[PDB]
RNA sequence: GGACCUGGCGGUGCUUCAUAUCCCUCUAGAGGAGCCUGUUCUGUAAUCGAUAAACCCCGAUCAACCUCACCACCUCUUGCUCAGCCUAUAUACCGCCAUCUUAACCCUGAUGAAGGCUACAAAGUACGUUAGGUCAAGGUGUAGCCCAUGAGGUGGCAAGAAAUGGGCUACAUUUUCUACCCCAGAAAAUUUAGC
């Protein structure tokens, strides 16, 4: 797959029309080798629907592309990024479902088909979540998804997912 | 020898000569005047309100003779026998006289406006017929990536989009200057530092990226080369270049005999592969303009060059129409569509009272210079030779 | 060796440039013709032409500068500066024949003042 | 690993002024009409192509039935004369134009890297290059075709449309004609300079 090339630190700053590198308020982890290496420690995703949180300029999302995922369903929250990931989702064409949204609001449970749904003393049920979101999101949304395990809701509808 | 008077015939395949006139030729190539897009016109010179007087005429000129006139460096080598020939017959002065001085040109924010108002025009001309040379002859080429190193004002960005822009969705320009990429970006905004671009998909970076992962659909280096220092930095960008070119790798010189031999260096780099086991195992081909890919027969003394008509920005000092001379090689990925290849005509034609001169590159790897006749060669022929111009394909058979 | 490391005596007539002709040079010719009034210039520059190179001819690495071709009523004095180099027998054979040549072939009793110098007088180096 | 020295950023901005080149501001003229050229598109089997080679001689001119060039047909040729052709080449040289390239001594620091100023004075003093143009006020060669790149004949060919680039003419009332040479009578947007 021809993916068109990672955003520059440059190009992200004129994205974000700030003009300048002190107000970022954000760190981009623009390092393919680092996501390759990420998305290998989330398992073997050969044929596997995979809910990504928190892409932003898309490392993780392009490392995720690169791994032989069957459908890969993106959540941002910044409209800015939006075109970039709709210029990475034409060079993959049917792999990748942007959605602008909240992810403590997104609702996963009805994402997916349903006949994903594996029993819970079964594997986990195919379906993985990878994610490198802000810190200050990131464990309103694992105590979250806690919870849902706990009344196995929400993404665990589907079984025993996995989350990296 | 490519046409033997009575045993070479025109080439007639679609039906060519009972369904359209000899002006039509399939080697025609000829493309009309060139004007720049309205946009980069107006671009240039609202960059140049600032100061376009009396001195920017000069340093125009200036900037243009001298990188017309220059040579390539001189490798330690050529200096060490000139030495060993002028201590055998102090000898440092000696050197100092005929020998090049070759300088680095640092463009700075100054030197890149004297260089736009100089060049922009002639490189848009001359990289606009070498695109031609690929859309005239596969019409059913659309590429979908293009890169351009040493793109200095974006004159090759300019070309592709005007010939493939329904097709084209990536341009990465690559030019280690930053006051040369941010001209490029004001040009590319209407000559203002803030707009919207008016081509879309242009990547800019300071850096060669080099790896044989990436592959882009058109490659270009457009008068670049000959900044190179070295020989050898030379022969790691033409690799660099050769490995990351999908379909197209198009070097563009000026008309000099040291533009030819750059080119004829990296002619030879390309067609005589050296690397083990290439990600990429396809075969190169020489598409344009040489028909065969044995060594030059020209270059031994003179230069092999093609010439674009083209109109000049409107300035203080363009008034009429202008030529660019310009040497071009197209390296294509694969082997040669045909066995029917054909004879290029790498010199003015002359028209003279029922015969024509034109001095041809035979596919055979030798240069013929044929007295086209009617009497002698078949009227067909000699009509197609006598509507043929510089830089078009005679089309011979057998 | 490496690029970073490496990054004509004149005489008075040569050393000083065309626009002194008439400051600190002056005409090797001197006849009447270019004066206001007088004709026939363009044959006595035709003339000038070929006794220089008549002269130059006759005497081959000889001359040491140019010559001063002066004319008074039909004479015609040819005063050139030769080297010592050539023996002076020789030297006196070809003032004869060169005199008698010219003399015939302009129909003037011409004649020559040879004066011999040790060597080119150098005047600087450019 | 420790200390020290030179660096390198032909970097980046900010402060004040000398701040001349370069800028603007400012001043005076230059778009219409009729012809001729440059580029594009369309069209022809073809050239609305040129006159040391036509015609018009008030100036200039178009296509002229001059002639050459082009297109479609033909004919000759051992012939002009050991014939004939600006056919090529300065991408053969030479000429002419143009392009570019072209120290020593003495002191200080422990005679380390290294450094050397104070005026009411404290070490400082002495040619080549070019597939370049030009074959019109100039030359020396080299090659081409020689049943045709030579010589003739019979017909044609004579283009069309714009937007823009340029040039020439007449364009007035502060004018025009006569007498005079100045007190009369009748008629009716860029651009170019600035000094
Ligand atoms: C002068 S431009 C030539 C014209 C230009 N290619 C165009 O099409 O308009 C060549 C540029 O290549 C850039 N360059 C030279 N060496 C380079 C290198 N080693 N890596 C990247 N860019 C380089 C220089 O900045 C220079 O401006
Ligand atoms: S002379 Fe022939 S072989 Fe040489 S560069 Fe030109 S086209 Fe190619
Ligand atoms: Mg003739
Ligand atoms: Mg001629
Ligand atoms: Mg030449
Ligand atoms: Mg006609």
């Amino acid at each position: 797959c021809r993916l068109p090339p990672l955003p520059t630190i440059r190009e992200i700053i004129k994205l974000l029309r700030l003009q300048a590198a002190k107000q970022l308020s954000q760190n981009f982890l623009l390092d393919l080798r680092l996501t390759d290496k990420i998305v290998r420690k989330a398992g073997n995703l050969t044929n596997a629907y995979v809910y990504e949180v928190g892409p932003g300029p898309g490392g993780i999302t392009r490392s995720i592309l690169n791994a032989d995922v069957a459908e890969l369903l993106v959540v941002e929250k910044d409209t800015r990024f939006i075109p970039g990931l709709q210029m990475l989702s034409d060079a993959a064409p049917g792999k990748l479902r942007i959605v602008h949204g909240d992810v403590l609001t997104f609702k996963v449970e009805k994402a997916f088909s349903e006949s994903l749904k594996r029993p819970w003393e079964d594997d986990p049920p195919n379906v993985h979540i990878i994610g490198n979101l802000p810190f200050s999101v990131s464990t309103p949304l694992i105590i979250k998804w806690l919870e849902n395990i706990s009344c196995r809701d929400g993404p665990f509808v589907y079984g025993r997912t996995q989350m990296t | 020898a490519a046409l033997v008077p009575g045993v070479t015939q025109v080439d007639n395949k679609s039906g060519f000569l009972q369904k359209r006139p000899h002006r039509q030729h399939p080697g025609i190539l000829k493309l009309p005047h060139v004007r720049l897009p309205q946009a980069l016109a107006n671009g240039a010179q609202l960059l140049l309100l600032g100061s376009a007087g009396p001195t920017m005429e000069n340093q125009v000129q200036t900037l243009t003779s001298y990188l017309w006139s220059r040579h390539l460096p001189v490798e330690p080598e050529e200096l060490q026998r000139r030495a060993r020939h002028l201590e055998k017959k102090a000898v440092l002065h000696a050197l100092r006289k005929t020998t090049y001085h070759w300088q680095e040109l640092s463009y700075t924010e100054g030197l890149s406006l004297v260089y736009m108002a100089a060049r922009l025009d002639g490189g848009f001309a001359a990289v606009s017929r070498a695109f031609h040379e690929i859309r005239a002859r596969n019409p059913a080429f659309q590429p979908q990536t293009l890169m351009d190193f040493g793109s200095g004002t974006g004159s090759v960005t300019w070309a592709a989009h005007s010939i493939w822009g329904q097709s084209l969705r990536e341009y990465m320009c690559v030019d280690r200057s930053a006051a040369m990429l941010v001209l490029a970006e004001k040009l590319l905004k209407g000559g203002s530092e803030s707009g919207e671009p008016y081509i879309p998909g242009v990547f800019f970076r300071q850096f060669l990226p080099v790896s044989p992962k990436v592959q882009f659909d058109v490659v270009v280096s457009a008068f670049s080369l000959s900044e190179l220092p070295s020989k050898a930095d030379r022969t790691e960008v033409v690799q660099t270049l050769w490995r990351k070119t999908g379909h197209f790798l198009v070097l563009v010189e000026n008309g000099t005999k040291a533009g030819h031999s750059l080119l004829m260096d990296a002619r030879d780099l390309v067609l005589k592969g050296k690397e083990k086991s290439p990600l990429d195992p396809r075969p190169g081909f020489v598409f344009a303009p040489c028909p065969h890919e044995l060594p030059c027969p020209q270059l031994t003394n003179l230069a092999c060059s093609f010439s674009q008509a083209y109109h000049p920005i409107p300035f203080s000092w363009n008034k009429k129409p202008k030529e660019e001379k310009f040497s071009m090689v197209i390296l294509a990925r694969g082997s040669p569509e045909e066995a029917h290849r054909w004879p290029r005509i790498t010199q003015p034609v002359l028209k003279r009272p029922r015969h024509v001169h034109c001095h041809l590159c035979c596919p055979d790897g030798h240069m013929q210079h044929a007295v086209l006749t009617a009497r002698r060669h078949g009227r067909d022929l000699y009509r197609c030779a006598r509507v043929s111009s510089w830089g078009d394909l005679l089309p011979v058979l057998t | 060796r490496e690029l970073p490391c490496a990054w004509k005596p004149v005489t008075y007539e040569e050393a000083h440039a065309p626009h002194y002709i008439a400051h600190r040079k002056g005409w090797l010719s001197l006849h009447t013709g270019n004066l206001d009034g007088e004709d026939h210039a363009a044959e006595r520059t035709v003339e000038d032409v070929f006794l220089r190179k008549f002269m130059w001819g006759t005497f081959p690495g000889c001359l040491a500068d140019q010559l001063v071709l002066k004319r008074r009523g039909n004479q015609l004095e040819i005063c050139a500066v030769v080297l010592r180099q050539l023996s002076p027998h020789k030297y006196y054979f070809l003032v004869g024949y060169s005199e008698t040549l010219l003399s015939y072939f302009y129909k003037c009793p011409v004649r020559l003042h040879l004066q011999t110098v040790p060597s080119k007088v150098v005047y600087k180096y450019l």
